[PDB]
């Protein structure tokens, strides 16, 4: 499976690489107090 | 890992298939370092 | 005549046919992959891989030999050792480590 | 700490030198070009908001 | 052979009933996408959901 | 969220209640409060604090 | 590998050097 996504590049925990979860990219801080 | 993957299916107390292979590969000069995983 | 084709490995593609020995042997080349940061990273190593695959009712081994060394050279030697097993599947092992050689002095006389 | 005119109190700055270090993360030409394809292209923009 | 063209989407959020929305994003599986030239003429693969 | 959230049909947030009677003695005060909680919404005595 | 390096685009093995 590590041919179809970006596995190798994140940091293994044995055998199973250490992704995020999929609704983990982008943020939204923003209040005027 | 390299372009080349060969393939052998074997019909078929201590494994014996996976040490010979390693000895069949290390006997190769130019190889070194034989890895053994299952 | 010829039992399993499956590819277990999507990435790798067959390039001949399942030869037989007179076992099976088949050679799959790779397909394309990612860039690599530079050319001299593919066929860079000698660290050969020898990986076991479930058995299938059959034992699959995918051995993984660097490019330098010469095709028919690890044909050949992979044609070897599989006659080598075939045949094969001792004592002299075991005398190899678990029959040691002093505790061999008791049975042998007494 | 206390709200008097500096002007006239004669505290002056002189700036002598200005630059700027810029800090690189070191990662293979391989994947840093293959991001920064994927970040050039009109889907992949980055949006920024005031706090 | 040209591509066939793709359905634009527009979604709807809130009282919002037209928003414009562009395709969800999904990770690349082989059982449900698969990679087909946009033109059959030069290779630009892409993912399809078959 | 704007879809069944929030109502516009001029409710108020925060209600007061006169007492309904009150009595004092030497010893404790009781007072009586009548609390309607509306016809078409919910109360919850989290708030209701007694001033 | 491939072929070998590539040579510049437009006995070769062996000395034999003795006798003194």
């Amino acid at each position: 499976m590590d041919e179809y996504n970006y596995a190798a590049l994140a940091p293994r925990q044995g055998s199973r690489p250490m992704l995020s979860q999929w609704s983990g990219i982008g943020t939204h801080e923003m209040h005027g107090g | 890992r390299g372009n080349l993957t060969y393939r052998l299916r074997i019909p078929v107390f201590l494994p014996l298939l996976a040490p010979i292979i390693a000895a069949a590969i290390g006997a190769i000069p130019g190889i070194a370092s034989v890895a053994i995983q299952a | 005549v010829v039992l399993d084709e499956s590819n277990p490995t999507p990435s790798y593609k067959p390039v001949t046919e399942q030869k037989v020995i007179l076992p099976t042997i088949q050679v799959l080349a790779s397909k394309k992959r990612r860039m690599a940061e530079n050319e001299d990273d593919r066929g860079a190593g000698s660290v050969a891989e020898v990986q076991m695959r479930e058995v299938k009712p059959i034992q699959t081994v995918d051995v993984s030999v660097p490019d330098h060394s010469t095709p028919m050279e690890v044909v050949q030697s992979l044609s070897r050792a599989a006659q080598v097993a075939q045949r094969l599947t001792v004592e002299a092992m075991d005398l190899s480590a678990p029959v040691d050689a002093k505790p061999l002095d008791l049975k042998p006389v007494d | 700490t206390l709200g008097n005119d500096l002007r006239v109190d004669g505290a002056t700055v002189n700036i002598t030198s200005v630059n700027l270090y810029a800090s690189f993360f070191p990662m293979s030409h391989n994947t840093a070009s293959t991001l920064e394809a994927m970040l050039r292209n009109d889907t992949n923009d980055q949006s920024f908001n005031d706090y | 052979e040209v591509m066939a063209p793709q359905p634009t989407l527009v979604a709807e959020q809130g009282a919002m009933k037209a928003v414009p929305v562009i395709k969800p994003a999904q990770p690349f599986t082989p059982a449900v996408h698969e990679t087909q030239r946009i033109v059959t003429n030069l290779p630009i693969t892409t993912a399809v959901t078959r | 969220p704007t879809h069944d959230v929030t109502t516009e049909r001029s409710q108020r947030l925060q209600l007061r209640f006169v007492p309904v009677d009150r009595e004092d003695t030497q010893y404790s005060y009781k007072t009586r409060f009548q609390l309607a909680v509306g016809d078409n919404r919910v109360l919850d005595m989290a708030s209701t604090y007694f001033d």
